[PDB]
């Protein structure tokens, strides 16, 4: 019953492999925000964390993340850097 | 049509019409005698009258036209607290439509711009005049009026969790919090938070968010 | 009193601001001065031998009144419009394409020279269109003038120009910043050499130059085209500088004016998903969506930027709530039929929930009717729709008891595309039926080998059958639509276990093709096909039989008057009484065939007496109807004097004009026409009326 | 009655108290607008129908002050008391129990208000004592309690509109 058609849907930040590629370590918030342009999300709850999450589901063909995580210190410095090219197991 | 009399009768006539209950012809002798002598002592009185009478025939519209005029025209007059909280009660009552109620379906979802702009009226009222007649009808009108906003974010939310965009019902929840952290609504719709946070596998936060949940449980 | 040409509004405004607003002591001193100055208002519309007079009326409690009678004699008419220097057009294919006139038809009345201040600018405008566009690159204004005769009825004006030379386009040299997009770009750009220079082919370029930047997100780009002339060889080059901004994302998108329908049913619709980056023509699809979907009289789209960042976007859609469904209540007592009553519903977007429900019923003295009909279009998130309906019916004047349940399964694939599946029974139960050769000869068909001697005619069948259906749709409005095409097909097929067995398909169309820029004059092709047969041995029963005429297939007729006439039998338990007739005649009544064509063309005109502002509530046609229905279970050999019924040839045509009105009751429609074409007995009613 | 009151609506009146949401250890709660607050205010105010919803009566020297009724610079002060007596013998045809003139301190008695809105005659008694306050012979009135329906009800409200019965009586004739 994947018969009915779906729009495609998006979420992401639009990571691109040059702009992944610019990051390193030492730049501000307003540095890395002009690399990759305003995240969608950040941590509310204790922690400033910067997530640049990039969904792709199109069709009924299953689902493409490039999750990349950014944590400064509190005086704004970058401090730690993740990335994931896929998503954990399914 | 209406003959050039004194303002002694027209306006003794006025109210003893108005306190009848006929409301056309009372509204149509108090807009004719406000423009035949827009200098008289009377147009205070007049217009506070005449924004009673556009409220009670429902004709919210120039009733906002005419409580703005009266805001500008006296902007400290000694007895505004009273308009100002018609401008509130004409606000929330024009989101009413009296059929929707009469089946009983709940208009939680439908357009919030003038719950907005009446919580806005009602809080400019209760900061400004806390110790008038006015106050704990304002206090009760507008926590309802918050529940009813909460209402829509949580509708908002809920949608986009059936669609699957989870980005979007991250932020939606995040905004309650900033909001409303004081409503059910938000305390329904944390659940919301933490299934987003568990599918883009963004789980070192769904504890976080689960502790949130959990603590509060009772 | 004599303001004829204005507002006494904006005069008493005017008075406002000259302090001499109501309820001042009236100045007898600045009489002259109010005159002069009322005058001077009058200098702006373009009355300026006008004259202004003032009574004075004294009232008791010594006030006063005034009587202002105004004089607007006669005002400035365009003489002649003289273009001067050019060595490649007349002057009057010129003057064609203004907008202000110097001249009009004799035999037409559509408008006058009243010279305007505004409408200068935007013929200058256009006449440097209608030069550059071909080629004319330099061509300049050298100045323009308006000129009045000392007589305050004639105005001329003329405009000094300069034909410049002809020049021609040479290449393209398009760059800036493109975000790696140069492929597309560059073949959008591309255009052959040797074809001449035109002006607004640059500027059609450039706007979907951005449009095709914004697909991919650069909401707020900088494009500019410069040209580089050279005189020498009379060629021009252009550079084309794109600076694409940065990617913008939408923080949310909100609904307004939805004061009845719930924000989810607004926003199933949509494909630009809030919380991703922005796609400038997604949220066009949704926008046309809801349009489509058919219950806004407006939608509108805005996107403001949040002031916080030079990246977040907010998408708000403003839409203006039609009715849409409506109520009523008919019990209507006489002396036929008594006291009948009457009542039901029809809408979809029950209570804003988006369901679509329709209940009806009457009471008769011989005609009970019921109906009660649901359908969720948005089942599940995707749109599968699940819908069904109850009917039950007996109408014995005729006898016919029948009732019936349906159920259906909806579902959209690809876009625009929508697929229905789904069951239904009938139970159907006919007697004491009047004499009809096509009836009998069904019945025998069946089995039953009735009497044509008398009408004590019983039969009862219990049908159980599987529906299917196709839905393509791409039209602007859901409701008056003014461009493109729907089409919608279904088809019921038995199933065994039946009694009947058979399968009918039918099959609508709708088009329409928009010919002004405006989308106010508007063509439309309506086509409506139908066969329904048999599936094997047995024949489609009769009473399932299509019809023709009426209001919705082709105006002019009767309702359901068009096709085969049916044939009654003289004898005695007729009353074709036995002491009224005594051979076989054929019946004026009408009993439609097995196979049905119709189709009509119609130009969509704007009516008068309507302003544009509320012309989205009138809708005027002028029609051409075609029409014909015919059957296939018919024998003309067995029947020499007794006319064909089988015969693809008696086309009925019909001619004239048609209005709908979307009045604060539902949709109105009236029509007057008059049928070109007729063949038998077909009673034609000129003027029709319906709703719906 | 559709007069006095707020649209027919009620529905608010039981609205679930709001909850503060606790901070679990470990981490906090965002930061908060403000826009969207709540802030607390004395109660003892009319809910519901109960509150009066009626344009407030201006009087039309014309103190309104609440109960201060002292109108005052006209020389010929002292004859307004028997002016106000004419008010009294004739106009609303109402008697002071103590009407003293050279002290100028009349005691009308207490009267009976109605005029339609089904409103139940009201008994206000006013001290009609005259001053000299800033100006030549100024008159004041100073109410006390007031009957109406139940034993004696001073809201705010209704006694801006007792007031009032006098303030544009007397200041209509005199």
């Amino acid at each position: 019953e994947r018969v009915v058609y779906r729009p495609d849907i998006n979420q992401g930040n639009y990571l691109t492999a040059n702009d992944v590629s610019k990051i390193r370590v030492g730049m501000t918030q307003q540095q890395v925000a002009y690399a990759l342009g305003t995240p969608l999300m950040s941590d509310p709850f204790g922690t400033n964390t910067w997530f640049y999450v990039f969904r792709q589901q199109p069709g009924h063909e299953g689902v493409t993340q490039q999750t990349l995580t950014l944590t400064f210190n509190s005086s704004g410095v970058l401090t730690n850097i993740d990335n994931k090219p896929a998503l954990s197991g399914n | 049509e209406v003959p050039d009399n004194p303002p002694n009768e027209i306006y003794a006539t006025a109210q003893q019409k108005l306190q009848d209950g006929n409301w056309r012809q009372a509204i149509t002798q108090l807009e004719a005698l406000d423009n035949r002598y827009p200098f008289g002592p009377y147009s205070q009185q007049v217009q506070l009258d005449l924004i009673y009478a556009y409220y009670k025939n429902a004709d919210l519209p120039l009733a906002q036209a005419a409580i703005d005029r009266f805001i500008r025209l006296n902007p400290t007059h000694p007895n505004i607290d009273y308009v100002m909280y018609m401008r509130g009660l004409t606000n929330m009552a024009l989101d009413d439509s009296a059929l929707q109620g009469f089946f009983g379906v709940d208009r939680s979802d439908r357009d919030p711009q003038h719950a907005r702009a009446a919580f806005s009226d009602f809080s400019k009222l209760v900061r400004g005049y806390p110790n008038s007649q006015y106050t704990t009808d304002a206090t009760k009108r507008l926590v309802f009026l918050k529940d009813r906003l909460a209402k829509y974010e949580y509708s908002v939310a809920e949608y986009y969790t059936e669609r699957g965009a989870w980005v979007a019902v991250v932020n939606r929840v995040e905004g309650m919090l900033r909001d409303y952290p004081d409503t059910q609504a938000t305390r329904d719709a944390l659940p919301l938070m933490e299934n987003a946070y568990r599918q883009m596998q963004m789980n070192a936060q769904a504890e976080k968010v689960a502790k949130i949940i959990a603590a509060n449980s009772s | 009193s004599g303001n004829k040409s204005v507002k006494d509004d904006m005069l008493k405004q005017n008075l406002e601001a000259s302090g001499v607003r109501v309820g001042e002591s009236l100045d007898r001193t600045t009489i002259a001065d109010i005159e002069k100055g009322l005058e001077d208002f009058y200098y702006s519309v373009g009355k300026y031998s006008a004259s202004v007079k003032a009574v004075v009326t004294p009232l008791p409690r010594n006030r006063v009144d005034l009587k202002l009678v105004f004089q607007e004699g006669v005002s400035a008419e365009i003489q002649q419009i003289n273009i001067v220097g050019n060595h490649a057009f007349t002057t009057d294919e010129l003057i064609s394409h203004f907008q202000l006139r110097d001249e009009v038809p004799w035999w037409n009345v559509v408008g006058d020279r009243k010279y305007q201040k505004q409408k200068l600018a935007g013929d200058l405008e256009t006449l440097r269109s209608y030069y550059l566009d071909r080629g004319y690159a330099r061509f300049n204004i050298d100045s323009t003038q308006v000129s009045l005769t000392p007589d305050k009825k004639g105005i001329y004006v003329t405009v000094n120009i300069t034909e410049g030379d002809q020049y021609k386009l040479s290449g393209v040299e398009v760059s800036g910043n493109l975000a790696g997009h140069s492929a597309e770009i560059e073949q959008l750009t591309k255009i052959e050499p040797g074809e001449l220079y035109n002006g607004t082919k640059v500027t059609k370029m450039e706007d979907d130059i951005k449009k095709l930047l914004g697909r991919y997100g650069y909401a707020y780009p900088r494009v500019q085209s410069m040209p580089e002339i050279n005189d020498a060889d009379k060629t021009v080059k252009l550079r084309v500088n794109v600076d694409a901004g940065n990617r913008f994302y939408v923080r949310k998108i909100r609904f307004e004016g939805n004061d009845t329908s719930k924000d989810a049913v607004l926003r199933r619709e949509m494909r630009q998903m809030e919380g991703a980056w922005l796609g400038s023509d997604l949220v066009d699809q949704g926008k046309e969506r809801l349009n489509r979907l058919g219950f806004f009289e407006t939608v509108d789209t805005d996107t403001q930027r949040v002031p916080g960042s030079p990246d977040q976007v907010d998408v708000v859609y403003k839409v203006k709530e039609r009715n849409t469904g409506c109520f009523n209540f008919g019990i209507g007592y006489g002396t036929e039929s008594g006291v009948s009553f009457q009542a039901g519903v029809q809408q979809d977007n029950w209570l804003g929930t988006g369901y679509a429900v329709g209940i009806n019923g009457t009471k008769n003295d011989y005609q009970t009717y019921a109906e009660l009909s649901v359908t969720n279009p948005y089942f599940t998130v995707d749109g599968v729709s699940l819908g069904g309906r109850l009917f039950y019916n007996d109408f014995q004047a005729y006898t016919n008891k029948s009732y019936g349940t349906d159920v259906t399964l909806g579902f959209p694939i690809n876009e625009y595309n929508s697929l229905r599946a789904g069951l239904g029974y009938v139970h159907n139960s006919l007697s004491n039926m009047q004499p009809q050769v096509a009836m009998w000869r069904y019945l025998y068909s069946m089995g039953e080998h009735p009497s044509t001697s008398d009408q004590d005619n019983s039969f009862k069948t219990d049908d159980f059958t599987f529906n299917y259906g196709w839905t393509y749709n791409k039209l602007d409005r859901g409701y008056f639509p003014t461009d493109g095409s729907r089409v919608n097909l279904t088809g019921k097929v038995t199933i065994p276990g039946s009694d009947n067995e058979y399968y009918k398909v039918t099959l609508d169309t709708a088009t329409y093709v928009p010919i002004d820029d405006d989308h106010k004059w508007v063509v439309l092709g309506r086509t409506r096909w139908g066969y329904g047969d048999g599936l094997g041995g047995k024949e489609m029963p009769f009473y399932e039989n299509f019809y023709a005429g009426g209001s919705s297939t082709v105006r002019g007729f009767q309702s359901n008057t068009i096709g085969p006439k049916a044939v009654y039998f003289p004898h005695q338990a007729s009353n074709a009484t036995q002491d009224g007739a005594k051979d076989l005649c054929k019946s004026d009544d009408a009993v439609g065939g097995n196979a049905m064509a119709v189709a009509s063309l119609e130009f969509i005109t704007p009516t008068p007496f309507i302003s544009d502002k509320y012309a989205n509530s009138v809708r005027t046609s002028f029609f051409w109807d075609m029409g014909t229905v015919w059957d296939t279970n018919w024998d003309s050999s067995q029947y020499s004097g007794y006319p064909d019924y089988s015969d693809p040839s008696n086309i009925r045509m019909s001619a004239g004009i048609a209005l709908q009105w979307m009045s604060p009751l539902g949709p109105l429609v009236f029509s007057y026409a008059q049928p070109f074409k007729k063949y038998d007995g077909d009673k034609a009613e000129q003027f029709q009326f319906n709703i719906g | 009655r559709y007069s006095r009151q707020v649209s027919g609506d009620e529905a608010y009146l039981e609205a679930a108290p709001l909850a503060e949401l606790h901070a679990p250890a470990g981490m906090i709660l965002p930061v908060t607008s403000g826009d969207y607050a709540i802030p607390v205010t004395n109660g003892s105010g009319a809910v519901g129908k109960a509150l009066d919803i009626r344009p407030p009566a201006q009087p039309l020297r014309t103190q309104f002050t609440g109960d201060t009724a002292s109108l005052l610079e006209n020389g010929r002060g002292n004859t307004l008391w028997p002016q106000v007596v004419s008010v009294l013998q004739a106009k609303n045809y109402t008697i002071t129990q103590r009407d003293d003139a050279g002290q100028t301190l009349t005691t009308d008695w207490v009267q009976w208000n109605r005029l339609d809105e089904d409103e139940q005659y009201r008994g206000r008694y006013q001290i009609s004592v005259k001053p000299q306050g800033y100006q030549q012979a100024v008159t004041v009135k100073l109410l006390n309690l007031e009957q109406a329906g139940k034993p004696v009800a001073d809201a705010a409200s209704m006694q801006r509109y007792s007031t009032e019965m006098m303030n544009v009586i007397s200041a209509g004739l005199d």
